[PDB]
RNA sequence: GAAGAUGAUCAGAUACCGUCGUAGUCUUAACCAUAAACUAUGCCGACUAGGGAUCGGGUGGUGUUUUUUUAAUGACCCACUCGGCACCUUACGAGAAAUCAAAGUCUUUGGGUUCUGGGGGGAGUAUGGUCGCAAGGCUGAAACUUAAAGGAAUUGACGGAA
RNA sequence: GUAGGAUAGUGGCCUACCAUGGUUUCAACGGGUAACGGGGAAUAAGGGUUCGAUUCCGGAGAGGGAGCCUGAGAAACGGCU
């Protein structure tokens, strides 16, 4: 429970029993792909198109109505990222904590919470490099990175 | 490679002056000869010219400052303070 | 493997006892011996057809294998025509019926006609001393895929 | 209570329970059929919806997000589903 | 947990740590570092023959109130100088200053016994003719 | 984190029954845990239990009767050569004539009696009784 | 005794034994 | 306000008390790296018992307050719920007991993992290494000595305690 | 690694020329051993703990080192230098 803290919540999403749902639905699979296809056109990241679908539209679950993940159809639709999205955002919090604490160098606990989000970002790479979804010898080295996310 | 442990700069005292006094001009023969950036052009450009003149190699200007550094804290504590005081004047 | 300089010592490298007669022109270039290893190990297409000389390899040289097949993860491809390999195991210490990992580093001599890397499953053989630490050639290498297709930049 | 039907509990103690620690974890959210008093089409708007939802012919903002449901703004009507 | 490792592959952990915490008993301690051969002037042994070097009289602990009649003797093995009691009544008029003694140990490994202070071996023989077979009448000491 | 759902679930039985309820609930529900349920129930140790699918792992509620003393793991799942079953048997059970040992054999999850009539041996899953 | 005091006492005995041994090497 | 100065008192000459007062207290740059750093209670996970109160968030009342002819939002009330600081009753259980919803699910002994202890002293000493400008910090014995040291509670006695 | 020498023969065993490797927190390297290794022995709920110079097997040695002769076999010591 929270990896690098100690809480202790259950703050989840329960996603319904139902696997094809959810009945009320008139939209085709192939219309909500294209829709998902123009948000990443726009520059979405699968959460943000997720979210979208689901407040603005009737797409409950996406692996639902279509038959595939959201970052899946944009891989076979050739809009994956270069890294993932999880770990560009946090090398974004990452180097926002570092242009901070730049400037407020007596930041102690700036410091901590970067320590934090840096061993994060290692494990979180550690495991893309297994999984081979980053390049081998891919390293955050925290010098770069900030034109790593721009 | 890492020619001296802790000496640094002060290695071409040698073994003379006491350990306190080559730390105490170790630290202050790095501030002085450091290179600053420059309030003007943004390049880290700014060099010690005869203690008390920082000129920028860039540029070529002259801003007075502290024996050492570019801005010391006392001056930096004035400048706050007369921006304190002309803000509440002419407001 | 038929190129980068067979002829790169100061001896002239050829398999001993191995005639190519100039006066009458074989019907094959350079006439290669060759022999299967045993044990069903396949000897490769490259040690048939290359270019290489290699001694003590197991196909073309004069080196038998017979004793131990181990198998092992390569860690160092460091050396010419030799590499070392990681047998790690278990060790079982009886009072607390429990295991230990544990490792081995075995030095292995790997032929030109494999092409061998650091993280490769190899089947080694034993020989007989090909060095001061060598007892074993590489008769078999088992990484075909190893993950390395998908890992490269995309658009 | 020392025996129980833990099969079948009754609705009002599944309705009481937190959604993830009921017998089948479900969601208790829902979605809405939401029509504007100004143009005549629907917008399918989620219970908790995170999102200013505009309608695609609208201007108009159709829920504002809040720490749990969204609120259903400015005289719009709903339909459960 | 309770503590300790379980798995399977954890067995270098529990034999380091048992080999670790091994070294907090005493008689381990003492035998890997072998101090009973640096140490504790019978080298390993359990008697050794010495010299008396004179004959003294210790205090006993309070609340005893006694002489206790030992010896001072210089062991031949070693060149260590130890305190030995002499251990029956009279006895002390059997040994003499300078001559030869067995001595044993007395009893608790080391840990001078009873209200003797810093007395750890006794006297079992003098020139060879044995304390309690010259105390009870059944040898004559030798005159040389 | 968890490490043993049958530890979780056997410790959930073992509670429940102390206390002297007729019914556990246990999450996550894997298959060592149902066919240690099954051995325990041919051995008339529970009662009828009762699988709920949701999509994710299942749970499964037990009707304990009432003839469970203790349900346990023995973590890790040791080896057991078919020569130290004895020894298992005599340190975790009560008597020779009850109580059994459960085996994850090779011939699947089973108790140490028809281990021995199948003559096979394999790894310690824990013990009823 | 307090244990502090006697700690105290002990570490001054530790500045007066390095003493001595820096006096002799 | 350490030190230091001074005033009183005291058998010895209560160091407590009164008045000053350096370092210090504050801040910047660099060090140190310890506290009864305590909850004397490692961290993750599961289950086992009732209760009310509170903090944060969420959900539901055709609830109160803004009574204005079917009166927004806040504040409040009631019921749930998740997460938290805790608390009260009991002892299923645990414990040597004090006591503990964990210190329970332990001779019916195994959920995962790290660290530590092995009678009291000697001794956190000697020495070596390493870190520090130093003070010291981390690591850390042995010879020798000793039959108890200690923990919790009971009865008594005693208190310049009520 | 290549080639030679040497050997009874493999081999950095040695030589010549190249390459810069090889081992290590899964404890290398170093230090101690009042350590020859094992079959075994003592104690026996189970697990263990401790001993094994010693009648059998293997090694090593003949006061310490080194070198060699003869011979199938020795770097032999009731052989030599
Ligand atoms: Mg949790
Ligand atoms: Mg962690
Ligand atoms: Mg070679
Ligand atoms: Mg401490
Ligand atoms: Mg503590
Ligand atoms: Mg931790
Ligand atoms: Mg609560
Ligand atoms: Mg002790
Ligand atoms: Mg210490
Ligand atoms: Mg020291
Ligand atoms: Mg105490
Ligand atoms: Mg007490
Ligand atoms: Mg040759
Ligand atoms: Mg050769
Ligand atoms: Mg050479
Ligand atoms: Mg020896
Ligand atoms: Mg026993
Ligand atoms: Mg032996
Ligand atoms: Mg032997
Ligand atoms: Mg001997
Ligand atoms: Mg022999
Ligand atoms: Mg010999
Ligand atoms: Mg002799
Ligand atoms: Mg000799
Ligand atoms: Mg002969
Ligand atoms: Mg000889
Ligand atoms: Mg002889
Ligand atoms: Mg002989």
């Amino acid at each position: 429970g929270r990896m690098h803290s100690a809480g202790k919540g259950i703050s989840s999403s329960a996603i319904p029993y139902s696997r094809n749902a959810p009945a009320w639905f008139k939209l085709s699979s192939e219309s909500v792909i294209e829709q998902i296809v123009k948000y990443a056109r726009k520059g979405l990241t699968p959460s943000q198109i997720g979210v979208l679908l689901r407040d603005a539209h009737g797409v409950t679950q996406a692996r639902v109505i279509t038959g595939n993940k959201i970052m899946r159809i944009l891989k076979s639709n050739g809009l994956a990222p270069e890294i993932p999205e999880d770990l560009y955002y946090l090398i974004k919090k990452a180097v926002s904590v570092r242009k901070h604490l730049e400037r407020n160098r007596k930041d102690k606990d700036a410091k901590f919470r970067l320590i934090l989000i840096e061993s994060r970002i290692h494990r979180l790479a550690r495991y893309y490099r297994t999984v081979a979804v980053l390049p081998p010898n891919w390293k955050y080295e925290s010098a770069t990175a900030s034109a790593l996310v721009n | 490679a890492k020619r001296t442990k802790k000496v640094g700069i002060t290695g071409k005292y040698g073994v003379r002056y006491g350990s306190s006094l080559r730390r105490q001009v170790k630290k202050l023969e790095i501030q002085q000869h450091a290179r600053y950036d420059c309030s003007f052009c943004g390049k880290k450009t700014v060099k010690r010219g005869a203690a008390g003149i920082w000129t920028c190699s860039c540029c070529k200007k002259t801003v007075a400052g502290g024996a050492y550094t570019v801005s010391t804290a006392a001056a930096a504590t004035v400048r706050s303070t007369i921006r304190r005081l002309r803000e509440m004047v002419e407001a | 493997s038929t190129e980068l300089t067979v002829q790169s010592e100061r001896a002239f490298q050829k398999q001993p006892h191995i005639f190519n007669n100039p006066k009458v022109k074989t019907s094959k270039r350079t006439k290669r011996w060759y022999k299967n290893a045993g044990l069903g190990f396949k000897t490769p297409k490259t040690a048939i057809e290359g270019s290489y000389i290699d001694k003590k390899c197991p196909f073309t040289g004069l080196v038998s294998i017979r004793g131990k097949i181990l198998t092992g993860t390569v860690v160092s491809t460091k050396m010419h025509r030799t590499i070392v390999i990681r047998r790690a195991y278990l060790h079982y210490i009886p009072k607390y019926n429990r295991y230990e990992k544990r490792h081995k580093n075995v030095p292995v001599h790997v032929s030109p006609a494999f092409r061998v890397q650091v993280g490769d499953i190899v089947t080694v053989g034993q020989c007989r001393p090909i060095s001061k630490t060598v007892r074993f050639n590489v008769v078999k290498v088992s990484a075909a895929a190893g993950k390395a297709n998908k890992q490269f930049a995309k658009f | 209570v020392l025996v129980q039907d833990l099969l079948h509990p009754t609705a009002a103690s599944e309705a009481r329970k937190h959604k993830l620690k009921t017998l089948v974890q479900g969601p208790r959210s829902y979605f809405l059929d939401v029509k504007c008093p100004g143009c005549l089409n629907i917008t399918t708007v989620f219970s908790h919806a995170q999102t200013a939802v505009t309608c695609e012919s609208c201007s108009t903002i159709l829920c504002t997000p809040t720490g749990g449901k969204a609120k259903l703004s400015e005289g719009t009507s709903f339909r459960r589903k | 947990g309770k503590g300790k490792p379980r798995g399977l592959n954890s067995a270098r952990k529990l034999r380091v740590h048992r080999r670790n915490n091994r070294w907090a008993e005493n008689n381990y301690k003492k035998r890997l570092l072998g101090t009973a051969f640096k140490s504790s002037p019978f080298g390993g042994s359990s008697h050794a023959k010495g010299i008396v070097l004179e004959k003294l009289g210790i205090e006993s602990k309070q609340p005893n109130s006694a002489i206790r009649k030992c010896v001072r003797v210089q062991l031949i093995k070693n060149g260590k100088k130890v305190t030995a009691f002499v251990p029956n009544d009279g006895c002390l008029n059997f040994v003499d200053e300078n001559d030869e003694v067995l001595l044993a140990g007395f009893g608790r490994k080391g840990k001078a016994k009873g209200d003797i202070p810093g007395v750890r071996f006794k006297v079992v023989k003098v020139s060879g003719v044995s304390l309690l077979a010259l105390w009870k009448e059944k040898k004559e000491k030798p005159r040389s | 984190t968890r490490s043993s759902v049958l530890a979780d679930a056997l410790n959930a039985i073992n509670n429940a029954e102390k206390t002297g309820k007729r019914q556990v609930l246990i999450r996550p529900s894997s298959k060592v845990i149902i066919k240690f349920l099954q051995v325990m129930q041919k051995h008339g140790y529970i009662g009828e239990f009762e699988y709920i699918d949701d999509h994710r792992s299942g749970k499964i509620v037990v009707q304990l009767n009432g003839r469970l003393n203790k349900c346990g793991v023995i973590s890790p799942r040791f080896n057991v050569k078919i020569g130290d079953i004895e020894k298992w048997t005599a340190n975790l059970l009560p008597a020779r004539q009850f109580g059994y040992v459960i085996l994850t054999t090779s011939a699947g999850i089973m108790d140490h009696e028809e281990a021995r009539r199948k003559h096979v041996s394999g790894k310690i899953l824990g013990f009823v009784y | 005794m307090r244990a502090k005091w006697r700690k105290k006492r002990t570490r001054r005995l530790k500045r007066k034994r390095r003493k001595v041994r820096a006096r002799s090497k």
